């Protein structure tokens, strides 16, 4: 499909072409023996505009930032190709959560990268809105993306589309970015975004800039939060009560805030006057991580014909922290 | 002595596997066909028992001895197979978005609010006044709909209370028995003028399967059931593979019929036939070692489930 572009690109920045050794994505070593990390969007090309919006002022950044991410090698925007150095023994953070070495000190170097991410000039950055959550989704789902969906991921759309209540605050929510004081913010924030080097041992790198913008920073804050949250009442999970569900889901996250404060104080180490430049931003960050929520278990019912229990429940504890941040805010340690 | 003599008041066939089924009392250890299964309670027990249960005795992925992704290239051949293309759909109208580019409708589909092309209505001709019924012609063929499944919605709208639907199982052996056999029966289905929707699976490392291909028939079953069961019976023994499920019907070899279940009960409810009567045998074989005795249990587990026991592939 997409192997001319990406060959031509390597070629003509020196690096061969990819060996067999390794839209669409690729990593491994290249004829010259280089890792690299392709990837492919579908253009122009917006989302490449935006990650190499970072990687402008990425360049401007000491190695001794709590923020890394991997050199860009090069890229050919009007075709969506970019090429980045693999970091070596590049382990996500959703393999070492599922492992358990996502642990507290992690979380906290996470917030540090993070909160220097919002202080980093803004002038090349896109202004436009994330459109996340999909407020037009909410009313309605496009028909061609309907064709492309599960009945699950269907069903979740409709309950969501259903309550009034959530949709209201989400509207709200998105409404809120234009009356914030607003930051570089990556705005896609998943476990999997951030990689460790040297096989789980080695420095922390966040990646994947697609969706960079100048936009409200609970974005990311909340994004860390509601994966947390979505790790602690489903992941960890994935014939019962509806009641002990819950109860069991309860627990996972209480003893997973943790992980939360831990980022939160990070983020703060590195960016000092977040709240005095925004009180409200722990509470729109945990709208946020609510939303994350819903976003999360939407995106893992791909795989599946109906919603079990342990969704319908983690969903309605998204419902809780959405319709209620500010005691969420608290709750979570983002206070 | 006899298999059905032990087992009274239950379907012979479920007589005769319940003979390869023990559970040990106090029910923290059964075997199935001599596939072990251990838990710490009761409990755990009964879907540890249900998911044994359902893989022997309905899926046929034995273990008790010594021994995903979509593909392309056969959702093509799947596509192509499908007679028709389009299913009316009847939704209520909600807005009617008018963009220079293309008006849209915004229409509450019975599973979702959908932004629709214009273009796709059928009635009425001219788009209504927001809240009145329209009609839609939207494609049948739905590849994401069921993971693992290439999915069809036949041209016939199906019943607005949908109510029984006939489940006819196909066991085809590769994904070329499927092309065709899915073809086979798409083409009598249409003819024989049925509602119903259909699936067949998509991905080709998943043959052989017993529901390889899934027909789900609505309305009056016996035209669809007729023409279906004329038009692969060619192809039984060969195309299929010969086995089918303990809890259907067999039509032909690898062609087997039940009905979706009608249990009363709430709570229990959004399962599969094949798991639904697993669950009812494993709480029926559960009670039994809590406490022809063994038969009763089954008996009385099925009955509270809504099935048949002596005829399980149907609900009472
Ligand atoms: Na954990």
């Amino acid at each position: 499909d997409t192997v001319p572009a990406v060959n031509a690109l390597l070629l003509r920045l020196g690096l061969g072409r990819l060996d067999a050794a390794a839209n669409d994505n690729w990593a491994g070593p290249t004829t010259t023996g280089e890792q690299v990390f392709v990837k492919t969007v579908t253009p122009g090309c917006p989302e490449l505009d935006r990650s190499l919006s970072f990687e402008d002022l990425a360049a401007r950044l000491t190695p001794a930032s709590p923020l890394r991410s991997p050199g860009l090698l090069g890229a050919d925007p009007a075709a969506g190709v970019m090429v980045h150095r693999l970091v070596p023994g590049a382990r996500s953070g959703a393999e070492l959560a599922l492992d358990g070495d996502f642990d507290d000190d992690l979380c906290r170097s996470a917030g540090r990268a993070v909160g220097t991410l919002h202080g980093l000039p803004v002038d090349g950055l896109d202004t436009g809105e994330a459109p996340l959550p999909p407020l037009s989704w909410l009313k309605a789902l496009p028909w061609s993306a309907v064709q492309e969906r599960s009945m699950a991921q269907i069903a979740a759309w409709q309950l969501v589309q259903d309550d009034t209540e959530v949709v209201d605050a989400l509207h709200r929510l998105r409404d809120l970015e234009r009356t914030v004081p607003l930051a570089p913010a990556h705005c896609d924030l998943r476990f999997d975004q951030f990689i460790r080097a040297d096989e789980g041992a080695g420095e922390l790198y966040l990646v994947d800039w697609e969706e960079f913008r100048l936009a409200d920073p609970a974005r990311d804050v909340g994004a860390f939060a509601g994966e947390w949250l979505f790790h602690a009442t489903y992941s960890v999970f994935a014939g019962l009560t509806h009641e002990e569900i819950v109860a069991r889901g309860s627990a996972s996250l209480r003893r997973h805030l943790p992980r939360i404060a831990a980022f939160w104080q990070g983020y703060l180490e590195c960016r000092p006057q977040a709240l005095a430049l925004d009180a409200g931003l722990p509470e729109r960050a945990a709208a946020y991580a609510g939303w994350h929520m819903y976003d999360r278990l939407i995106a893992t019912a791909e795989s599946h014909a109906t919603l079990n229990p342990v969704a319908r429940a983690a969903a309605g504890i998204g419902r809780t922290v959405l319709l209620g941040p500010s005691a969420a805010a608290r709750t979570l340690g983002l206070s | 002595a006899s298999p059905v003599a032990r087992h009274r008041g239950l379907a012979p066939r479920l007589a005769e596997a319940l003979d390869a089924v023990s559970v040990a009392p106090g029910a923290r250890r059964a075997s199935v066909a001599g596939r072990t299964v251990t838990a710490d309670s009761p409990r755990d027990l009964r879907g540890r028992l249900t998911n044994a249960l359902y893989e022997e005795l309905h899926a046929g992925r034995h273990r008790g001895g010594a021994v995903t992704l979509r593909d392309p290239a056969l959702e093509a051949r799947l596509a192509a197979a499908v007679p028709h293309r389009t299913t009316p759909t009847r939704g209520r109208l909600v807005e009617v978005l008018r963009r220079p580019d293309g008006d849209q409708l915004v229409v509450r589909l019975p599973e979702v609010t959908a932004r629709v092309p214009a273009d796709r209505l059928l009635s009425p001709s001219v788009p209504p006044a927001p809240g009145e019924t329209v009609e839609l012609a939207l494609e049948a063929a739905r590849p994401a709909l069921s993971p693992g499944f290439f999915y069809v919605m036949g041209s016939r709208p199906l019943p607005r209370p949908a109510g029984a639907v006939r489940r006819i199982f196909l066991h085809a052996r590769d994904a070329d028995a499927a092309v065709v056999l899915w073809g086979a029966a798409l083409g009598a289905l249409e003819e024989a003028a049925a509602l119903y929707h259909a699936k067949v699976l998509s991905d080709p490392q998943d043959f052989p399967r017993r529901d390889a291909v899934v027909l789900y028939l609505h309305g009056d079953h016996r035209p669809g059931e007729r023409a279906v069961t004329e038009a692969v019976s060619r192809y039984a023994g060969t195309l299929t593979g010969p086995d089918t499920s303990v809890f259907t019907e067999e039509l032909a070899p690898g062609v087997a019929a039940a009905w979706d279940p009608q249990d009363p009960r709430p709570g229990q409810s959004g399962m599969s036939f094949g798991q639904h009567r697993a669950f009812a045998l494993a709480s029926g074989l559960i009670d039994c070692a809590l406490a022809p005795g063994r038969a009763e249990h089954v008996v009385r587990a099925l009955r509270e489930a809504g099935i048949d026991p002596l005829h399980p592939q149907n609900n009472l």
